DNA sequence: CGTCTGCCCGCTATGAGCGTTGCATTTATCAGGGTTCTGGTCCACAGTAT
């Protein structure tokens, strides 16, 4: 709970002229500066190379946690999410008296139980929706965390008495239950506020038709900027005739209530959407763009290579090493870093301090057994083989 | 075990600089020297030769309970266990008190225009996992009650009030039910701290999701360091649900709970995790270890390990 | 509660608590009582509330609203304190903050003042339009809920919902029936509106926090008023000139609505008693009618200052 | 239970049990099931009910109504009784006296067609006037709920309304005339009405109780009939003259409606299986069509007697 | 006309009936297996063409 007092800025947009919620948000960065903000890497030191073997081997294992190198798509995602967060507060101005009319419309939705009723026709929603699909290991969670780490979440206003919540993240239940998605929301809300809402709402005997309204009203008492739901493919493994009503409620909320909604899912989750939103697609990177090597792959590999703690290290990367690195990993982001770390740890353990092709082959063959069939299918390139299995590239 | 009062010792790695939980642990050791610390043997070899036959039989019956001899495959496992235990504590640093002022100063400076970019906080994503596979009778539990026996279990911190449960061990059941895995956690935590978690949480009628969201709240009050799940073979479609929910439960568990998880099983239990790239990505998150029996020879000449195991 | 709505301009605490219940969607009144107050046995009081410590605790993070501001800005207290006495006023201010409901009513005699409190809810058609245009909300107002005179000072009279606050002792109710509008153009007399306009600025008076004469001061000031009006005789009263002046200023039918009628035949009337020895506290109306009848050159605050002089 | 109604003339026991809770003000179906039966595991079935015997216990003092009368007079059993044979009829009769519901359907293998069809509540609007002017009550009648004919043997078509028996498993429903009146004329076929009129007197015939042939009697009867009829090949069928007679007697639309469309091209036909050696029991429709096309002047009971005696 | 004698009177404690609540029980949902059932299939035989 990063509870920080608010100071009001001076934006240049005419639509954001007097809104406290938009003015209290940190200023938006340019295209150049936003990429520089996201970049992070392990610091390393000149004296760290010459230390004990254990002291080094406990430092190589920190590479995956403290390394980030943004590609082109991350800037586009950051811009889209910033626009979605900032542009949804124009219909919920508290100074003019537009937020206080949404809260009156939402009381009778609790009383009646039907989420299409209204009392003031002047109340309007100005929210949008987003959908994200990509193969496993692409980085759909860590990139979102890095993007949203810029905003301060809980902000306290003094002239008013509200505590604006800029964003919130939950995940779908494994069971596909309808009563657990409405409880994860309350748990994640009172974890980031310190309050106790699960005892108020979850504990009482409530049907889904009224939990789906209490959830939406308590999402408006605190001005909630954005809601992101992770692992959306779990909705398929639900009771018959149960997957559709949440899909209808997530689009009722954006259209009527006004709370923006973002969804993240595996390519297995398209069969419950296309058969029954704005979609942005993510794919593994490739060496060959049109007929020449893709500069981003070389950039990523070269930036990763400077993190070695080996005493006898090669100065520059050879072409064959990069070719083997791409052949074994097949472009997925998560396998690359783990293969690097495991190969380096074996290099320390054996005694030889230089990474070679044979060392990479031995580590890949011995230590990564369970991931063999999927990478082999992706390496075959046959559409029938890639279409097999699940949670792979579309 | 038992509430050992903490005594802090400095660690040579920069990232482990100021964490009470990491510093209260036993000091770092070399991999070669640590594997030799597990050796044990019987001290009665010559002094007890002349005695009655029943006493000698009673002495002989205790050979497979007190004779342990390390091999070349224990040092890798010991290193992995040490790194997994110590590396999961960096994001759980309790000693911080200047966060509010620093964050507010950064906010003011980025609002006025002096500073361009800032980073407030970031949540943690996923915990390290490991897999150990080998045939039965190969020694996957005798060799792991001794790697974890060089650590204290419960440690009491004087300045704070947390009781750092260093590790915890549970076993799967023959039924393979998903509700008896969330019910052995509370029992094993009760058999160590002498608390009353099973009555408060387990006995009430709660869903598997609600009871899994309570296992990540009492694993945070006590800074639990490692969780070991043994006999993972018994989930091979034994009972209690379909394969897809049986595979979703583990993924949600790894995503939710903050502690590292280790899994031990039989060569028939890799068919569970060899089904989709998510399961194989999380099972082999920190490498996969496959164990094989001793061979007489590797290249022409006989193995020295066989000679040393059948001579001592 | 997490966040408690700030009170609007000239609004009772009853409306604020009702809005606090509305904003977070708490339908069962018992749950609202659990969330705002500690216990389930606190009554819903409209005008002169108790338990005013927890509300100020809820609004603590803001630097504006304290207990003293809540006593005089969002309560009917300012028209009770100057006419009861300094010691009793100080005891009321000290005691109403803590857990005491019947004690303050018994000590100020508000329950004894009116055997039938105007428990029926009120509604001003024209004021609600300005509230909707300005704030986007509808809330109860202090000008509507005068203890005995149901006239809005700015315009006309007040319609009645006919629902009583005493029907449910544990429910806080909010004005939200789609602003139910009806025409009730009937009026008794514009003198009632003039009296309401005269007494209205007493509610918002910074100098009303400290001015509180004593019984001896009250009787000597009334004797001085009888002297300087000149309508007094040796060891007696005129008994007719003051009645003639009141009749000129106030119509008898108008006085019928205020439940106060002059009885010249019998000697229990308040008009003689207000010039005789003071032994019991008098309401604001009984002073205000005399003020409007005999001394119209001064407003209520100036008259109070002169009396305390 | 103290006052269990006696069944009306030509009524299914489903209607009787349904009225046994309208006469006493029991609304919730679970209470009615707990009173009449003592269990909440019973399933409401129109035609071929089970759990009988507890119904005969309630009507004990009225000496006439026993299990045999209820089985043979107020159910659809006589439609299936003669054609199955002597071997399974006794077993089905024994099974219907106890708590085996699906076993009765399995034993009557012609009715063991897995999932059924057309479970909507039928009625005939013309007969209800007689029911109201004679008894003061309206009830389900065995004429309406023939296994495959949605026709009344005396008036014509049946007016369906879209409520299914399997929609609510444990609820017994009784017809109400205020809800009932939804009569609208429909298309009518005279040939199927004549077939229904021909097949109706089988229900109220005492001969079907104790007379049932066997498979080899059936094939001997068919082969003797074919040989005496003269339109046969050498110990085989002409496959054309019999089919032509069937088409002359009944139109193609009628057989399409009855779900027994003739298929000359394919080798597997119901008529061909009838001619060949019998391996399983057949429905009443096929036997009735064969009898009507091949014996155009003889009644059902006498035809069955001729088939069974020799 | 005021304190004592009657009078008022707000208040307080108690019990029988009615309306509300939490726990245990019943009911429903879903996956897996299986075991006979029956539905179409191929083989050998009788009668007809060279
Ligand atoms: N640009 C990047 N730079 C460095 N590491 C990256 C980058 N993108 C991804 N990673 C690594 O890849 C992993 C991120 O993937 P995850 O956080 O597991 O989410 P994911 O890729 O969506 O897989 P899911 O959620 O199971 S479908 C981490 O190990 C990161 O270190
Ligand atoms: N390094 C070793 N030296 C001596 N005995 C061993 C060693 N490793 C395992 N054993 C023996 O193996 C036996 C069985 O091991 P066990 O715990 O059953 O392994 P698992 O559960 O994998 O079968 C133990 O009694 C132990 O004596
Ligand atoms: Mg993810
Ligand atoms: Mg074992
Ligand atoms: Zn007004
Ligand atoms: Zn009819």
């Amino acid at each position: 709970a990063t509870r920080i007092q608010a100071v009001y800025r001076d934006t240049g947009v005419e639509a954001y002229r007097d809104n406290p919620f938009i003015e209290a948000l940190p200023p938006l960065q340019e295209s150049v500066n936003s990429a520089a903000s996201l970049k992070s890497s392990l610091q390393l030191t000149s004296s760290d190379l010459q230390k004990s073997r254990v002291i080094r081997a406990h430092t190589i294992c920190r590479i995956p946690d403290d390394y980030f190198q943004p590609l082109g798509t991350h800037l586009l995602l950051s811009e889209r999410i910033s626009v979605m967060i900032r542009g949804g507060y124009v219909g919920r101005n508290p100074k003019t008296g537009d937020l206080q009319k949404h809260l009156q419309n939402g009381y009778e939705r609790v009383q009646t139980g039907e989420l299409e009723t209204f009392r003031f026709e002047e109340a309007r929603s100005t929210a949008q929706s987003l959908l994200l699909i990509g193969c496993s290991g692409s980085g759909k969670t860590t990139s979102l965390h890095r993007i949203l780490a810029t905003y301060p979440q809980v902000i306290y206003h003094r002239e008013l008495n509200v505590e604006q919540v800029v964003y919130l993240k939950i995940d779908c239940s494994h069971n596909g239950s309808l009563k657990e998605i409405c409880l994860n929301f309350f748990r994640a809300l009172d974890r980031a506020l310190g309050s106790n809402y699960e005892r108020r709402y979850g504990l009482k005997r409530h049907g889904i038709e009224t939990m789906l309204a209490l959830m939406s009203q308590i999402a408006n008492a605190h001005a909630l900027g954005l809601l992101v739901i992770d692992e959306i493919q779990h909705l398929s493994r639900s009771r018959s005739g149960g997957s559709q009503e949440m899909l209808n409620f997530f689009v009722t909320m954006v259209n009527i209530i006004g709370v923006p909604v973002m969804l993240i899912g595996t390519p297995k989750a398209r069969e419950i959407f296309e058969a029954d939103f704005g979609a942005i697609f993510w794919d593994p990177i490739q060496q060959t763009q049109r007929g020449k090597p893709n500069q981003e792959w070389i950039a990523f590999t070269d930036n990763l290579w400077q993190l070695q703690l080996l005493q006898r290290k090669d100065a520059l990367l050879s072409d064959e090493v990069r070719d083997v690195w791409y052949e074994l990993s097949q472009g997925v982001m998560d396998i690359v870093v783990k293969l690097f770390v495991l190969a380096q740890l074996r290099a320390l353990a054996l005694g030889n301090e230089r990474i070679t092709a044979g060392l990479l082959r031995q580590v890949y063959q011995d230590e990564l057994k369970p991931v063999h069939p999927m990478l082999e299918a992706l390496r075959s390139g046959i559409p029938e083989r890639i279409a097999r299995y699940s949670d792979l590239v579309v | 075990a038992t509430r050992i009062q903490a005594v802090y010792r400095d660690t040579g790695v920069e990232a482990y600089r100021d964490n009470p939980f990491i510093e209260a642990l036993p000091p770092l050791q070399e991999s070669v020297n640590s594997a030799a610390s597990l050796k044990s043997s019987l001290q009665l070899t010559s002094s007890d030769l002349q005695k009655s036959r029943v006493i000698r039989a009673h002495t002989i019956c205790r050979i497979p309970d007190d004779y342990f001899q390390p091999l070349g495959t224990h040092l890798l496992l010991s290193e992995r266990i040490s790194v997994m235990i110590r590396g999961g504590y960096v994001g759980r640093n309790p000693k911080t008190g200047d966060l509010q002022k620093h964050l507010q100063n950064g906010y003011e400076r980025v609002q006025t225009g002096e500073l361009e970019t800032f980073r407030f906080e970031e949540a943690r994503s996923t915990a390290q996992s490991l897999l150990l596979i080998g045939c039965s009778g190969s020694g996957k539990t005798t060799s792991l009650h001794r790697i974890l026996a060089t650590y204290p279990q419960v440690i009491y911190h004087r300045e704070l009030n947390v009781e750092q449960v260093v590790y915890l061990k549970i076993d799967c059941s023959h039924n393979g039910s998903l509700k008896e895995i969330c019910l052995n956690f509370f029992r094993a935590l009760d058999r160590a701290l002498g608390s009353n978690y099973e009555r408060r949480y387990g006995l009430k009628r709660h869903g598997i999701e609600t009871m899994l969201a309570l296992m990540s709240q009492i694993a945070n009050a006590h800074a639990l360091g490692l969780l070991v799940i043994d006999e993972i073979q018994h989930l091979s479609r034994s009972r209690s649900g379909g394969s897809q929910e049986m595979l979703n439960f583990f993924v949600t568990m790894v995503n939710i709970i903050g502690v590292p998880v280790m899994l031990i099983g039989t060569p028939k239990a890799r068919e569970i995790f060899e089904a989709d790239l998510r399961s194989a990505r999380r099972g082999a998150g920190f490498g996969a270890i496959f164990w094989d029996p001793i061979q007489q020879t590797q290249r022409g000449k006989p193995n020295q390990e066989w000679i040393a195991f059948t001579d001592n | 509660m997490r966040n408690f709505p700030v009170p609007y301009s000239n609004e009772l605490i009853y409306s604020t608590i009702a809005r606090a219940g509305v904003y977070q969607g708490i339908v069962s009144p018992k749950q609202l009582l659990d969330e705002v107050y500690g216990n389930r046995k606190v009554v819903a009081t409209l005008g002169l509330p108790s338990h005013l410590g927890v509300i100020a605790r809820h609004l603590h993070q803001t630097g504006r609203y304290a207990v003293q501001q809540l006593i005089y800005e969002h309560t009917l207290f300012p028209l009770y304190a100057p006419f009861v006495g300094k010691e009793r006023r100080d005891e009321a201010i000290r005691l109403m903050e803590y857990q005491a409901q019947g004690a303050v009513h018994l000590m100020l005699g508000v329950a004894a003042s009116r055997v039938k409190s105007d428990n029926r809810f009120r509604y001003c058609p024209d004021c609600v339009a300005l509230q909707l245009n300005r704030y986007g909300e509808a809330f109860w107002q202090r000008d509507w809920y005068l203890p005995a005179l149901p006239y809005c000072p700015k315009h006309g009279a007040l319609v009645f919902f006919d629902r009583a606050v005493d029907d449910h002792r544990h429910q806080f109710w909010a004005l939200g029936h789609t602003e139910l509008l009806s025409d009730y153009p009937k009026d008794s007399l514009s003198q009632l509106t003039a009296l309401a306009a005269y007494i209205a600025p007493l509610l918002d008076a910074p100098r009303a926090q400290e001015l509180s004469p004593s019984l001896e001061q009250w009787t000597l000031f009334y004797q001085r008023l009888a002297q300087d009006l000149g309508l007094t005789k040796s060891k007696h009263i005129r008994h007719d000139l003051v009645a003639e002046r009141v009749r000129q200023t106030f119509s008898d039918e108008a006085l019928e609505k205020l439940d106060l009628k002059l009885a010249e035949n019998k000697d229990t009337c308040w008009l003689k008693s207000i010039f005789r020895k003071h032994r019991k506290a008098f309401s604001y109306l009984q002073h205000s009618i005399v003020w409007q009848a005999l001394l119209p050159k001064l407003t209520v605050i100036e008259a109070l200052q002169q009396a305390s002089a």
